[PDB]
Formats: structure tokens, C-alpha cells, sequence
RNA sequence: CCCCCCCCCCCCCC
């Protein structure tokens, strides 16, 4: 679940 | 009858050889070097805050990254014009987006990720996941507490990035050990806010960076100061793009020391420049400013960009006046730990001892 | 034999290093802002009169309506021109007015709402409903005491709003706490007739979002200040457009108190400025100056539209100058809670016991 | 009748 | 040969 993080 | 026509004007003999020059010179033919199109600003402004929240074990790119968001600021097509004009045939090559692969995004599609011309792909995945895990640490940590001005995302880490590369900027003319320790001193305070909103960027790899991008690329100094240029004729800004162009000011007369100094010691009004041997010398003092005159605004930046043509600036072969002023500076107290050399030992102390003298004393006019 | 030559005119070299550059920065290119057309501006005066009469639970695009004033005054192609001139590629999007459903108005036809890029329909919902209870609520309790000028639809309060906007305006050099506070006590006196008028105009909360509107949206700064300049070029305007030019013109040299001080510690004759400390400091005090008078006009605006450029016109490396001028402030009475840094603390005191003796005592010339 | 108000 | 130090800015009142 690392890749979809807002940022 | 009179000795008034003995005079030979060799500086300004010196300098119309050097700049009346009827051929250019060609360099770097065979090179490459990467930009970025501007319409991927978004996406270098991205990485430019990914390099600024998570600690990372390699710093190498930070400066090329800072460069391709200059790229961006400027566009692609005029940042290979500005390095043309540099007097570099460097040949650009523009950032290729690219897919990671069957990993998707939250907008459910792939995720395209930056590819840059001599910067490995695994520099950037390694950057990137590091900064993704990091973020997912801070999170669990704590829920809904990261605002926009932690994130990555945020316009102005680009220009974070850039002014810890300006503070590295302002020390060319000086030594990597003196510059590092100069950048993080004046990073500590300078980028306070910077440094509370990302309490992990690593200000001294970054500087190395672009110490090291500053020595490879040199028709990249030209660059960046273009982009200073471009930035300070802007009618609006954000409040880090104001620091940028402040320390980029900051950086202007570097290399060019003596002639500021001694332009205080004709204001601190020395007496021991009315000393005879710097008496004859005055002369050609007069010619090195009357040199800066000419050569005009560009002047300043002669160091910077490492022009050939600096050093005719120098007041090197004016031992006495040279010995004089720093003596005068001393004297004030200004010198700090300048490394400059006195030639001229009793006239470095008669120096030193009037200005102390004066600064102690008070007068009014 | 002369120290005439020695001379440098530094300042003068980064402004022409600053001023003359070919290539423009290029900022926010995939972001969007909303403005409104003039044929709305009925429809957006509406909006900023409800913001005012109503107590309204959230504030946050209080800011914006006005905003959306202005782009209805000036126009929405010329908001787009003034952006882009402003040096952002910031993309319009063009407020439109939707059905609210199956309600009714008063003249049969559904009721429009307008849709404005980046405000929530949400929130103009509220504020609309919230509006129109009050107005329920105030006819209930009265009956027929409610004149025109205590209605929303009143044409003044899209300037009523943007008063408050020019006060927050005037302290946009300073910090958010100060500014606000300066706001509410300025709106007090200033807007009393508009207090009067609407006593449920929740200042602090409408000067907060000013306040984040000026710091997220910088170019809407320049759009603000482009009404100001199409505002005093009116021939004619209301008692509300002249104070909103006032407060405008008061926020004029915002971010430079330190020139108009050193006009003013010339003016009072203050003799520590005839201390040596201060004589080697006047060249360069004096080449400020003159880089002010070259710059013209917009040089005061440069604080309030956040140039980068801003900072050539500080004072900051004439310590013994900015001491006597700070002293000479403070003698006077002038200096209230300025937080500027005094270098040099002698020149500060001898400055303020000349000032407090020469504004204490009368003469006659 | 609170959307017939004459605002 | 040259060069070599230090330093964001802003901040009041109307």
C-alpha cells in the first residue's frame, strides 16, 4: 500500500 | 621637459585583446545533458521535494534534479540557447516519462515516473520509494496531520532545493571544505522554515551535490544565473523564490574581494594610503576599477561563471595598496579568516593600528 | 596620487543584472483559477452582500468572491491578460450559473446559482441559505425596517469586502498575527458606517481568508493591485471605492519603513548622522536611494507583489545608518513596536536622546 | 418561503 | 596564475 500516498 | 607623456594603458590593452576576438571557441562537442520540457514542472517538482522528506543513503543527482526544474522554469528549447551561449555545444536531451511497470496509481492509472538523461533509473526508484515509505512511517504514526506544506508536492521544494544550491553557489570562489561549512551555517538559519517543515534533508549531501554539479557542468553556473536572472525580473513570487534571488545577490561580487575592500578602505579614509609606495601605485588601482566600469554589470559575475577574462580584475601586482587595505580591514575587523596573502608586512600593521584606532574612536563631522 | 578612481557601483550592477534578462520564469503551468464574467457581476455582488449580513459557520472563499468582484470589474479577458503578465500560467475558468433544482424565486423563474472554479457549491449553498434565513429571521422581528443599504444586494458590499481585503492588504510585509489584529482594530474606525450598516460581518474571519488567498494565490495579489490602479483611475466611484483607494495607497511603500525613516532622520537635522560611522556608510545609503529613484513608481509595490527583485532596495548593510535612523525613530516616538535589529546600540542611543531633546524643545528659523 | 425572500 | 572573510529579507501607526 505504498504507492497510491497522496503526496 | 615634462614627464606627462609617459603613460602605456596596459589593462585596458590586456582587455581589448581578450574581448576583440574575432573567432569563438568550441567545447564539450561530443556531450550530451538532460532538460526537462516544462509542461513535467508538476512532475520534477515531485522529486524535487522527494529528495527533501526521507533520508537517503545517495545524494548524487539532487543538483541535476534542482537543474531539470530550472529547465522547466525556463523551457527546454531556451535552456539549450542559454547553454549555446555559454559557449558550449553540449547537445540536450529531453525527459522521457515513463511507466514503472504493473504499478498503478490512486487514479487507477500507471504510474509514470521521470526519466532523465544521465541519471540512473534505480537513483530515481530508490528516491522515490524511500520518500513513499517514509510518508507511510509518518502516517501511521500519526493520522491526517501531514498539511500541504510537509508534503512533497509542494511547489516551492524545487526552489528549496535551488537555494541550498545558491548558498553553495555564493562560495565558488572559495574551497569545498570552507563552502560546505559556509552552506550549512547559513542553511541552519536561512532555511529554518524549509528545515521545520522537512525535518530530514540531508543540507550538507545536497550542497556536495552541487558543489560537484558545479565543477563537472560549468556551462550549468551560466544556467543558474540565468535563472536568478530570470527570476529576479519577475512581477510576483513565492517567498523562497525571494530568498533564492537574495543569496544569488549575495554571490555577486565573489572572487572580487580586494576591490570591495578597498573601496571601504578609500571610505574608512586610511591614512596609510597616503603612504608614498601605495601613492605609486594608485594608478594602476585606478585602472583595475576603471576596468570594472567597463566591463559593467557582467563584472560581477566573472568568477561565477569562471570566465577566462577574470584576473585582469586583479590587484595582485599592487602589493602595497593590496597590503594596505587588508590592513584596514583588519584594523575594522571585517577580515575574519580571509586567506588572502600580505606582501607588505610594516604596512599591514601601520594599517591594521589606524583603523583600529579610528574604529574606536567617535567623531561627528 | 588621488583615490578618485576607486569606486563601484555595485547595487546599480545587480539591478541591471536583475532588470535585463531575455528569458521569463514560467510558474504554475498545469494549475487553474476562476474568475466571473461581468454580466454576473449582479450575481457576485449578491454573494459578497450575504457573506456580510449572516453570521456564517466557515469563511473560506470569502476571499474569493471578492476576488470574483473584481474579475467581474475588470473583466475576464483582462484578468486573464493580468495574470499572464504577472508571470503565471495560470488557466481561467469561467464561473457559470446552474439551477439549483426545483426551488423558486420570487420572479418565477428557477433560482440561479453560480458556480465558481474551486469553491465547493457546498459552501456558496450555505452561505446563501444561511443568508436568507437571516433575512427571514430580521423581517420576522421587523416589519418594513430593512432600507436598501442594509440588504445584501446593496452594490457597495463586494466593496465592503474588499475594504477588509485592502487592510489586511496594507499589513502584507508583516505577520499574520499582527495583520489581523491591525484589521479588526483598523476596521473599528474606518468601516464603521459599514459595521453600522451590516453588525454581523465577521472581520477576523473574512481578513483570515484575505490573508490565505494572499498567500496561496500570490499573482491574485497583482490582480488586486491592478484594481486599485483602475480604481484611482476612475473619474467618478462611491465614498466606498475612495476608501478602498485610500487604504490601497496606504499600503503603498509596505515592506520598506527603513527608507521613509531615513528620510524622515534627515529631515529632523539629526547630528549622528554626521558620525564617521554613518559618513562611511552614505555612498551606499545614497546608491539605495538612487536605485529607488530608477526603479520609479512600482519600486513600492515591489514589497506588496512579492518581487523576488525585492531585497536590492534593503537597508540592512548599513548597520551604523539603520542605528541612528532606528534611534532617531525612536526619539521621535515614531518607532511604536517596529522589530527591525539595532547593529550598532550607541548610535541608537545618542540618536534617541538628539530626537527626544529636539522634538522636546522649540526653535525658531 | 425561505428561497422567495427579495435579498 | 588567480582566488580565499561575513551576511536572506521583512517587521510601527494611520
Amino acid at each position: 500500500d505504498i504507492y497510491q500516498l497522496i503526496m | 621637459m615634462s614627464l606627462q607623456g609617459i603613460h602605456l594603458s596596459d589593462l585596458s590593452y590586456k582587455h581589448a585583446i581578450l574581448k576583440e576576438s574575432q573567432y569563438t571557441i568550441k567545447r564539450d562537442v561530443g556531450t550530451t545533458t538532460a532538460v526537462t520540457p516544462s509542461s513535467l514542472q508538476q512532475e520534477i517538482t515531485l522529486l524535487c521535494g522527494e529528495i527533501l522528506y526521507a533520508k537517503h543513503a545517495d545524494y548524487k543527482y539532487a543538483a541535476e534534479i534542482g537543474i531539470q526544474y530550472i529547465s522547466t522554469a525556463l523551457g527546454s528549447e531556451r535552456v539549450q540557447q542559454i547553454l549555446r551561449n555559454s559557449g558550449s555545444e553540449v547537445q540536450v536531451v529531453l525527459t522521457r516519462t515513463y511507466s514503472l511497470g504493473k504499478i498503478k496509481n490512486n487514479k487507477g492509472e500507471d504510474l509514470q515516473m521521470l526519466d532523465i538523461h544521465g541519471v540512473e533509473k534505480s537513483w530515481v526508484e530508490e528516491i522515490d520509494k524511500e520518500a513513499r515509505k517514509t510518508m507511510a512511517t509518518l502516517l501511521k504514526e500519526s493520522s491526517g496531520n501531514i498539511p500541504q506544506n510537509q508534503r512533497p508536492s509542494a511547489p516551492d521544494t524545487p526552489i528549496i532545493l535551488l537555494c541550498v544550491g545558491a548558498l553553495i553557489f555564493t562560495k565558488l570562489a572559495s574551497t569545498i571544505e570552507v563552502g560546505l561549512e559556509t552552506t550549512v551555517r547559513r542553511a541552519n538559519r536561512v532555511l529554518s522554515d524549509a528545515l521545520k517543515r522537512y525535518p530530514r534533508m540531508d543540507i550538507p549531501k545536497i550542497a556536495r551535490s552541487f558543489y560537484d554539479l558545479f565543477e563537472q557542468k560549468v556551462y550549468h553556473r551560466s544556467l543558474f544565473i540565468e535563472y536568478g536572472k530570470a527570476l529576479g525580473s519577475s512581477s510576483t513570487g513565492s517567498k523562497a523564490e525571494s530568498l533564492f534571488v537574495n543569496i544569488f545577490m549575495q554571490a555577486y561580487g565573489a572572487g572580487q574581494t580586494m576591490l570591495r575592500w578597498g573601496v571601504i578602505a578609500r571610505s574608512s579614509n586610511n591614512i596609510m594610503l597616503g603612504h608614498v609606495s601605495v601613492q605609486a601605485e594608485l594608478k594602476q588601482v585606478t585602472e583595475v576599477y576603471d576596468l570594472v566600469r567597463e566591463m559593467g554589470p557582467e563584472s560581477g559575475l566573472l568568477h561565477l561563471r569562471q570566465s577566462p577574462k577574470a584576473g585582469l580584475l586583479s590587484l595582485a601586482n599592487c602589493p602595497n595598496f593590496a597590503s594596505v587595505v587588508l590592513g584596514n580591514a583588519s584594523g575594522l575587523g571585517i577580515i575574519g579568516m580571509y586567506r588572502g596573502r600580505v606582501p607588505n608586512t610594516e604596512l599591514f600593521s601601520a594599517a591594521e593600528s589606524y583603523a583600529k584606532s579610528l574604529k574606536e574612536s567617535n567623531k561627528i563631522n
